[PDB]
């Protein structure tokens, strides 16, 4: 009983837990839970987009390395 | 010795669909793994490891009898001994004592 | 085929030998895609759902099995409590279970004697499944499952069998002397333990 | 049951009366 | 067995026919005694004795045949030896119906080694290639283990179109079977023949699986520990392969509920690491190498006990549980692509 | 009796047998039949994916063999 | 893509105009089957709705 | 870090029971205010400190 150990888990349960967490994070800072709008996710996605944009530029430079080879000490 | 022996007569029990039948019977005749045994397995493996460590460290000295072998082995002894002391003081059952021993 | 022939007619000869492995694998992959069969929005029947329905049906059937077994245990204890084995009767002589049988109408066990063990039909009453599909409409897995379930779970094994003195003028015992006298001795002591000389 | 078992059972029963 | 040992040691240093000729009679004598014991044996205690002697006879017969070929010992001797060993074990098992475990283990190591030596006999090839092939065969074999163990135990799965007929719910039930006991000579019935036999099959199934896993465990440790080498170029390639292999086996262990089956998988996963550490210190002996090895060799098992004690009493949210599971699938995927690189397949074709 | 020998068969029967084969295979290692999640399928699929990836890289090598061969000496 | 590319390394350069229409038209046929492959829909279940 | 623990899921191995016997209330004591008092279940009472 009590769910001890590392048992397998259903995908339906994964979003369930992640939902209760977001709701709980809001209570600590906004002290309310009506959540007409959910800024937590909106604010999080913007960071993911920035990191993603940075990786794209690195691929560009890596691609440039194959178009016109040259070198520097490393 | 005079003794009373009880009646064992009882109905027979049958499960026809083979998969359920295999699980039911197989679950009574053997023991499943449990946390008590798991701890003993851990203790046994760590013991085997250190005796292996000393074995190789003890072989190196034949070619380079430097301070390394003694210095290296000494700290291992202290750590293991220190852990056992807490275990000996914390032990509650013979299973725990086997772990400590 | 038009592309390969055009390349060959053009004089390249590049696909000669092992190079043909590319056209060969491609042709096979195209065939598998067009041989997958019917898959639609309404034609939803497929392995991922049929297995689930199969899985759901097996799980529900076992709970019915548990219900029967629970009822069966109740009958074993009850019948033994009323008709024990001949060898256990010797110690029970002092117990209040002796000469317990009564003739006063309500006691249905009067005149009934334990003769051995065998098969009997349980106290459960099975209801036929509604909307049963015809033989050509039956799914093979659930069919034999429900079919075998009814045969074995309809009777309970190793129960005490009985004979009644109130049913016939005589009972001819035919076999070797040892069997015939052996059972009669069992019948005599059973009668003697359960019924008094006043009856 | 054998004759011995029957007599054993019978002797035990002969000890009692209403 | 000791007798066969010195006779083996002689044959490895002297090319004379002495060992093969002299060993044959030794086996026949033990085999005869074993034959006499099997005919005369009746009790379980006798069976223990009979089993021991019979097993003892297979060892000399095997080496006798293996020592038969002339000249320097090699591939031919192994093929003959492991072959009859496999044959001897299988035959003993089929008719004996006892000690399923140990014999099954012999059958597997015998069969797989036989095919390996034959390849070296028929073609030069390479050791790295013969070993890598065994590793892959074992990886697929671990997935089949539960299926082979079903068929070997005689479990059958009936499927028919209901005799091309409707269900007969009111059919006369099957007649119960009668049994007796040596002391308890009075017979009693226990139930239908169709159902009672399933009970015997199940423990046999459990028995084959336990052995089947053990045989496979042995092969991977021998194979993985030989493929890695401290001098060969791109040293880390064969070493990382041992890591994924260990991880896969270690996590796979949680799929088995039996006490000894689960432990044997874990033990197999740990011994693979320990055996590689030793090899890396004997060759290329140096102060830094031995210093690092000795730590790994004691810290690694130490971390396990810690995990073993704390995981059973804590609670974890679904997101972490889902994460540890995927580690297994991610570990399995690279095995084949990496094994072919170690086998030089990509370079051979690219330099066709 | 019935069911014996090499008679005819249908596609619904082929899956039916595989369903019983998985369920019994699970009972031998986990001693329970709930099968809320069916891990045998996934573990098998992981192997198939492994084999497929190896062949894909292999053909890539064959592709380069024609594009830039070793015979272009002198 | 590989089947086409292998011909260019040989120098036949048979593609372009007359030749290219085959791979060009052939490419559409493959995409058209996967579209039929994704058939059905409208059940309307989704993470944001749950 | 504060010890907030999200509720555990029943993992579909049991049926819902609408009225099991309720959780026993807990008692508290103080030296000066010597009279003992009760205020609620342990599972709920801790939240006022965790927050």
């Amino acid at each position: 009983g009590s769910g001890y150990g590392l048992g397998l888990s259903t995908r339906t349960q994964v979003t369930g837990y992640q939902f209760l967490a977001r709701r709980t994070a809001m209570a600590l800072t906004r002290w309310r839970v009506r959540m007409e709008i959910e800024p937590g996710r909106r604010q999080t996605l913007a960071v993911v987009a920035s990191v993603s944009a940075a990786l794209v530029i690195c691929l560009g430079a890596l691609l440039w390395s194959f178009i016109s080879p040259s070198g520097q000490l490393n | 010795w005079i003794r009373f022996i009880a009646d064992t007569e009882r109905r027979s029990q049958v499960i026809e669909h083979i998969s359920t039948a295999v699980a039911s019977d197989l679950s009574k005749r053997f023991a499943r793994i449990d946390p008590i045994v798991a701890v003993q397995v851990g203790a046994s493996m760590v013991a085997t490891g250190v005796v292996l460590a000393t074995g190789v460290l003890g072989w190196w000295r034949w070619h380079h009898n430097t301070w390394l072998t003694t210095i290296y082995t000494a700290v291992i002894g202290v750590l293991v001994l220190a852990v056992a002391m807490l275990l000996l003081m914390r032990a509650k059952t013979d299973a725990d004592r086997r772990v400590a021993d | 085929g038009g592309m390969v022939a055009m390349v060959f007619a053009s004089g390249s000869h590049v696909f000669g030998g092992i190079g043909s492995i590319f056209p060969l694998f491609m042709m096979v992959g195209i065939m598998m895609m067009m041989f997958r069969g019917m898959g639609g929005g309404q034609q939803q029947m497929s392995r991922p759902k049929l297995d689930a329905m199969r899985a759901q049906f097996m799980l529900m059937l076992d709970m019915l099995r548990e219900t029967a077994q629970e009822s069966a245990d109740s009958m074993d204890a009850n019948y033994r409590w009323f008709h024990p084995a001949p060898n256990t009767l010797a110690a029970a002589v002092g117990s209040p279970r002796m000469w317990e049988r009564k003739p006063d109408g309500k006691d249905l066990n009067f005149g009934v004697v334990r003769v051995g063990v065998g098969m009997t039909r349980p106290e459960v009453t099975w209801g036929e499944p509604q909307n049963m599909p015809t033989d050509i409409e039956l799914e093979p897995v659930t069919g034999k499952a429900l079919q075998e379930f009814g045969r074995y779970q309809s009777v309970v094994y190793n129960l005490p069998k009985m004979v009644s003195l109130l049913v016939e003028p005589w009972y001819a015992l035919v076999g070797e002397r040892e069997q015939v006298l052996g059972l009669m001795r069992a019948i005599i002591c059973q009668l003697a333990f359960s019924h008094g000389p006043d009856h | 049951v054998s004759i011995a078992e029957a007599e054993e059972f019978a002797q035990k029963l002969a000890q009692w009366r209403l | 067995v000791l007798a066969t040992g010195v006779l083996g040691w002689w044959r490895w240093h002297h090319n004379t026919w002495l060992t093969t000729i002299y060993t044959a009679v030794i086996g026949v004598l033990v085999l005869a005694v074993a034959m006499l014991l099997l005919m005369r044996a009746k009790t379980d205690a006798d069976r223990r004795v009979a089993d021991i002697m019979l097993m003892s006879a297979i060892m000399p017969v095997t080496v006798a045949a293996a020592a038969a070929p002339p000249g320097p010992v090699g591939s031919p001797q192994a093929v003959l030896g492991f072959g009859v060993l496999t044959v001897a074990a299988a035959l003993a098992l089929r008719f004996t119906g006892r000690r399923l475990g140990i014999y099954t283990t012999i059958v597997i190591i015998g069969a797989l080694t036989m095919l390996a030596a034959l390849a070296r006999m028929v073609a030069a090839t390479s050791a790295v290639t013969l070993l890598s092939s065994l590793l892959l065969i074992c990886v697929v074999a671990y997935h089949a283990a539960p299926a082979l163990s079903r068929r070997l135990a005689g479990i059958r799965l009936p499927v028919f179109p209901s005799a091309t007929s409707r269900w007969v719910f009111e059919a006369r039930p099957d007649l119960p079977t009668t049994v007796v006991v040596s002391g308890g000579s009075a017979p009693v019935l226990e139930g239908p023949s169709s159902v009672r036999d399933v009970l015997l099959q199940a423990e046999r199934a459990r028995s084959f699986l336990s052995g089947l896993l053990t045989g496979l465990g042995v092969m991977v440790v021998v194979c993985m520990t030989s493929l890695c080498d401290p001098h060969t170029g791109q040293r880390w390639l064969p070493l990382i392969l041992a890591g994924f292999t260990s991880g896969f086996l270690l996590l796979r262990g949680r799929s088995y509920v039996d006490r000894w089956q689960s432990i044997t998988l874990a033990g197999t996963a740990v011994i693979i690491a320990a055996a590689v550490c030793v090899r890396y210190a004997l060759e290329l002996s140096s102060p830094l190498a031995v210093s690092i090895v000795a730590a790994i060799l004691v810290l690694l098992p130490a971390a396990g006990m810690a995990a073993a004690a704390h995981v059973p009493h804590t609670i974890y949210s679904p997101l972490f549980r889902k994460f540890v599971e995927w580690i297994e699938y991610l570990c399995l995927m690279p095995i084949f692509p990496l094994a072919l690189w170690l086998m030089n397949v990509y370079a051979a074709i690219r330099y066709r």
